[PDB]
C-alpha cells in the first residue's frame, strides 16, 4: 500500500463506477421479503478509466501498472464524481475518508493491461478497473 | 503574385508534364487525432498534433492530347504501379512523392473535346525541394 | 423500509417495468395443462431508471443508492404509467395501495451501480432495476 | 379460463406465430427415419405482439395482464392470419374452433411484462407469446 | 410418405442446402487418420426456404405445414440448384432419384413455424430446414 | 487538341456506333488498396497499387433516333447479355471491352426531345489497340 | 431524331396518356452482380450479367387537368393495384408492363398551376411490341 | 389547366385557408413492398402493392400575414393536436384529412418579409370529396 | 403583409436586440411519433401527436457590428449557459425562451464585410405572448 | 460596419499574417449536450450547456504568393505541430488559439492562379484580448 | 485418396488458411516453461473458401463435394500463397511436398455444405474449411 | 530459443500488450483482502500483430511461423512501445532486459496462423498473440 500519486491526468469520457453491496436475499417465495447487510459501507469500485494522449505518455503508464503498482499497492484514485456525510435523506451517509478529498485508495482488478497503439504517436488502453479495497 | 501557368504536375519515364492541365490541385489531409481528456481549461477540445496520418491527393483535368506522358499514365493504370510524381509550386518548389493513379477518366461529347480528369492520391513519403 | 422521498425527477425515455407473477408451471407433454399463483399480486417489477442531469445532481443521486439505500430500505418509487380496481374486465383488479397516489415502495435489483461521466457536467447511470417489495 | 374480450385492437408488424407439434423422432442412423406424432393436433402458439399506442391505451393493457389475465384465464386471440378443413391437399386438415371465427383461446408465455414509455405519451412493450392452451 | 404436391412456388433469394455426410472421423492426435461413412448417398439437407406473398397465399401455407404435414408426410421438393450421374471427375456420383426430375421428398426440421405479417398483405416466415428423409 | 465528335462507343451485332450520342464518357477507377504499416517515414500513407481491383462505366447520353445499334442496346438489356464493347479515344485507339446495360432510360417532355441516358460498366478484362 | 411529343405513357381503364405529361422518363436499372474471383486477366472485375435483377421505373411530371384517366390514377392509389401500364418509345414501340403508383403528389402555387408528379416502378415482367 | 391559385389549404376552429400561402404541396407516399421470389418471368422485380402503408405530406410556404387561421397554427404546434385538415384540388375536389403540425418556422430578414413554411403530414385516413 | 424588420431576436443581460441580423429564422420541429398499427382504414400511417418532443431553433446571420449584446453571446459561449431569448413575430408577439448557443462563427473576406452566423437551439419550455 | 480587410488569420515564427487570404472564417461549434428528461413541461427538449464539448475551426482562402510566414504553414504541416494562431475580430479583438494545420491544399489552372485553400481546427483552449 | 484436379478455379478474396501445431505446453507458474513438439511438420489447414459463379459453375460444384469427394479423397488444393526449404533464417524449412508445385492435398472439414442462391444466376457457398490430411 | 531477427517490419495500429501479473488473490466475502505475486517480473504479453504487405513478404511470414518458429523458438520481438528502471514513483521498476533495446524475446500464442487474400497482392493476418517467454 502506497500512497504514491494520483493518476495521470487524462480520464476519458466513460470513466463509469459506483458503490457496492453484498445484501445477500432470499425473497421468500409467497410474500414479501427480508435482507440483511453485513457491510455498513461500500466499495466504490471505479471502472473503464481510458488513457489518451502521446506515446510520451505511455511509458509513464504502463509502468504505472507495473513500478509502483505491481498488484498490491495504493495509487490513490481520483474521483470526478475526515468524514463526509450524506444529509439529502433524513438518513445519513457518514461514510469515511481514510485518504483525503475524494482519494479513494484503490487497486487495479487486472492480472493484465492492453495498452494499443491507434497512430503513430496515439497510445490507447480501454479499461482498468479497481474495488478501493482498505 | 504567382501565375497558375507555372504549377505543373510531371511524370516520370526524368519528369515531364502531362499535355492537357486544365486545372490541378494537390491537396494535402491530416485525420486530426481527437485527444479530448475530461480536463481542459474550457472544456475546449485537445488534438495531439503529430499522431495523425498525412496525406495528399492530386487531381489533374485536361484536354485529352496524345503525347509519351499521356500514354505513360494509362501503362501506370494497366501495370499498377506507384511511380514517383513530382508538383511545383511556383515559388516553393517541387515535391516528388510517391503516388498512384487512383482513378482517371476519358470523356467527350458530341460537340466539345476529349477531356479527361486523373485523380492520384500519396503513396508514400513526400520531399519538397525549396 | 423508509418513507423519504419519491426519487430525483429525471427518468429517461425507456424507463420499462410490469407486474411478475410466480406463473408455477406443470407443461404435460400431452397437451393442456393447469396452473396457479400463490400472489393473489403481482410485483409491479420496474426497471431501467436513467439519472440524466449535471453533477451537482450526481452527488445526491450516488448517496441515494448509499445513505437512504444501502439495499433494504423503501424509497417509494414514482410511476409514469387506498385501493385501485381494474374495471375494463367483469373481472377485477383490486390492487391494494399501502403508500398513496401510485408510490410503490422498492428496492433497486443491483448489488453496485455504475455512474458515467460523458462531459465536463454530464452524470449517467444506465439501469436501477426494482420489484417493489412489500 | 374467460371469455372476456379479444384483446386491444392494435398489433404491430411482426405478430409471428405458427402451429407446433412434439413428433419426437429417431433417425435411424444408417437409413432412413421413423417418427411418431401423438398430438392430431397443433398449438397455434402466436409471439411477437406489440402494443403501441398513447399511455391512455397502456393502463387497460397492463391490466389486462393483471385482471382477467392473472396467469390462467383465457382472453381469446384475434389471428391476422365449429370445424375448419384444409382442402387444398387430399388430405385434410379437420381441426377444430372451440370458440368461433379464428378465436384461438390462449395464455400469455410469461412471468412478467415489460412496457417502456417512447415518449412523453408513447408506450411500448415487445412482446407477449402465447400458445393456446385448450 | 406423400405424393401431393411441389410447393408454393415463391422461394426467397437465401434459400440454402447441401449434401450432409455422416463422415464418422477418429482425429488420431499424431497426425493422418482414417475415415469411412456408412451411406453411399448425401441427404441433400435443404434449408431456409421463405414464403413471401399475400396473405391468400398464407392459408394454403400454414396448413401445408399442417395438413398433409403434420411433422412425417412427404411434399416432394423442388430444387432451384431414373437415376442422375455426375461424370465431371473420373469417379461417379450414380445418386438415385425416387421421385421424378430433381423433386427430392423432404420433411420440415421444425416442431413449429413462424408465420409473421409485416403489412396488411404481407405474410413472411423466415425459415423451413429439410433434409430430405428417404 | 482532339475533336470531341471522335471519340465513340460502339457495340456489337462487326461494330457501329449508336445513334444519339450526344455525351459519353469512359471512366476508370481503383479502389485503393490501403497497406499502412505503422512505420512509414513521415507518417503517410503507404499504398500497394496493384493490388486494387480496376473498372470501367460508361454514361452515354444521346436523344432516341431509332436504329439498329439503338434496337440492340434494348435487346442487349431483356435478354441480359455481357457482349463487347468498344471506345474509340481519338488519337489513342480503342478499348475493346466485355460491359453490360447497367442502366438505360427514356425521357421525353412535353416540348423537346425523346432523349435517353444509357449507363455501362466493366464486365471483363480491357483492351488497347494503340 | 424524333420527337418528345410522341413518346406516351397511358393507363388502363383499353388504354390512354394522362392530361399533364409534362415530362416522362421511363428508366431501367440492373444492381450488377459482382462475380470478382481471385484470377482475373488484368486484376479487372468481372460481372455475370443475367443474375442481376432488372427493374423499369416512370416519372411523370405534368399539369393537373382532370382527366378520367387523371381520376383513374387516383383510384389505383387508394385502392392500391398494380395494373398494367403502356410506355411508348417512338419508334421502337410501346412497353405494356405491371406497374404501381408508388408516389403522387399534387402541388399548387400562389400563381403558378396545379401541377403533378407521377412516380412508378415496376411490378412484374415488361415487353416489347416492335 | 387549373389556376394554382385555387388549390388551397385550409385549417379547422369550419374551414378557412391560411393567410400566407404562397406555395404549397400536397405530397402522397407508399414504400413499395417489395415481394421479389425467385421466379419471376425475366427476373422482373414483382411488387406487392396494397400492403404498402400509404401517406400525405403538406408544405405550404407563405408571408406572415397575421390571421386566427394563422394564430390556430400555432395553438396547434403548442397544444399538439392532430386536427383535421382540408386542401382543395382545383377540379378534383377537397382532401380533408387528420394532418399534424409536423414542423413550422418563421423567417425574416432585413430588407425582406416576415415569411414562413409550414409542413405537415398525414396523421389518419384521408377522403376525397370528387 | 408583416415587415421583415420587425421579427426581432434579442438576448438578456431586459432585452436588446443584436446588431447585426440580417437575416433570422425561429424553426419548430416535432418528431412525429409514428404510431401504425395493423389495422386502419386503408392503410393509412396514423400518428399520436402530442407524445413527440417538440423543439424550436434559431438561426440569425448577420453583419459584425460591436455591441454589448454582440460581446453577450461570446460570454454566453465561453461560460456555456442557457438563458433566456426572445424572439417577436411582428403581429403575433414575443416567444421568450430558454436557448442554448449552439454554434456561432465568424466570417470575414479580403473584399467583403466581417460576418456571423448564429445557430441557437431550444433549450426549455417555451412561450408566447399574444 | 466593419470592414472584411480587418479580420486577420496570423502565424508565428511574433505574428504575421499569410499572404493570400482572399476568404477566412473561424468557426465555433459546440456538440449540444441533450438532457432530456421524461419531464418537461411542454415536452420540450431540454438541454446542458456547459458539458458541451467546443471547438473552432479556420478557413482561409488565397491565391499563393510566396512569403516567410507561406512557407512557415508548410513546414507546419511536415513537421506537424500544433503552435499558436491568432485571429483578429476587427473590434472584437484577437483570438490567440493553438490550432492545426488540418488540410491545405495548392491549386492551379491553365488560365488562373495559383490559389490555396488553408483549413484549421481547435487544438486547445482559446482566448480573447478585447 | 485421389489425383483428380485442383479445384474449380474461383475463390473469393479472403480463403484464409495457415499452418498448424499440437506443441502442447506447461507454463511453468513461477518462472518460464517448458514445450514439446511432437510433430515436425505442419497441417496447412486452408479455410474459407467460396465459390461464385452462375448457376451452371454450382452443379459441378456441388458434386464436386459429392462425387469424387465422399468424405474420404484427396482433390489437391491450389494455393494462392520434391521438397521446399525456407531459408530466410539460418533455420530451415524442408518441408517435404507429396504433390507437385504447393499443391497440398486436402479434405473438406463438412458433413454438410451449403449453397445459396443470390440471384436468378447466383450461386454462392460461404466455407469450405480443409486441414491437409497426409 | 534464437537471436534470428525481430519482424517483418509492418505492424497495423492496434498492436495491443501489456504486462501480466500473476495475482493470486483471495477475495475475502468480509472486506478488504490480500494478495502477493511471485514473480518479481511481469510477463510482457503482446497481442495483435498484423502483416499487411505484398504476397511477396508473405512466403517470408507463412515459414517465420514455420521454420525458425515452429511453436517453441525465440524470434525477439520489437516493440513500437542491460537493465531499465523506472523512476517515475519512488519505486522502482528494476525489470532486466535480456536482450538488447526493448527486444523482448517472445514466442506465439498459437496453434495456427490464418493467412487471408484479399487482393491480387494483398496479404493479411489477423494477430499473432505473443508472451515474452524467458
Amino acid at each position: 500500500a502506497f500512497h504514491e500519486v494520483r493518476f495521470p491526468a487524462n480520464l476519458s469520457f466513460g470513466s463509469v463506477g459506483g458503490p457496492e453491496r453484498r445484501t445477500e436475499i432470499v425473497t421468500l417465495s409467497s410474500g414479501h421479503e427480508e435482507r440483511n447487510s453485513p457491510w455498513a459501507h461500500s466499495r466504490r469500485h471505479y471502472d473503464a478509466g481510458v488513457g489518451l494522449r502521446s506515446l510520451d505518455d505511455v511509458e509513464r503508464l504502463i509502468a504505472f501498472f507495473e513500478a509502483r503498482g505491481g498488484q498490491l499497492h495504493g495509487f490513490r484514485w481520483k474521483d470526478w464524481a475526515g468524514i463526509v456525510s450524506f444529509n439529502e435523506p433524513p438518513p445519513q451517509g457518514a461514510r469515511v475518508t481514510a485518504g483525503f478529498e475524494f482519494d479513494v485508495p484503490v487497486r487495479f482488478d487486472t492480472d493484465r493491461i492492453a495498452v494499443s497503439v491507434q497512430s503513430f504517436q496515439a497510445g490507447d488502453l480501454p479499461q482498468v478497473p479497481v474495488v478501493e479495497v482498505r | 503574385a504567382q501565375n497558375g501557368k507555372d504549377l505543373l504536375i510531371k511524370l516520370d519515364l526524368q519528369f515531364e508534364t502531362i499535355a492537357g492541365l486544365r486545372a490541378t490541385r494537390i491537396s494535402f489531409n491530416a485525420e486530426t487525432v481527437d485527444v479530448t481528456s475530461l480536463e481542459s481549461q474550457g472544456g475546449w477540445r485537445e488534438l495531439l498534433g503529430g499522431a495523425g496520418v498525412r496525406s495528399a491527393s492530386i487531381s489533374g483535368a485536361g484536354v485529352f492530347k496524345d503525347a509519351d506522358t499521356d500514354e505513360r499514365a494509362r501503362q501506370i493504370f494497366f501495370d499498377g504501379e506507384v511511380p514517383e510524381f513530382q508538383v511545383i509550386i511556383p515559388d516553393f518548389g517541387i515535391v516528388q512523392g510517391p503516388f498512384m493513379i487512383t482513378s482517371i477518366d476519358y470523356a467527350g461529347s458530341h460537340n466539345g473535346e476529349a477531356s479527361y480528369e486523373l485523380a492520384m492520391a500519396s503513396a508514400g513519403a513526400l520531399s519538397f525541394t525549396a
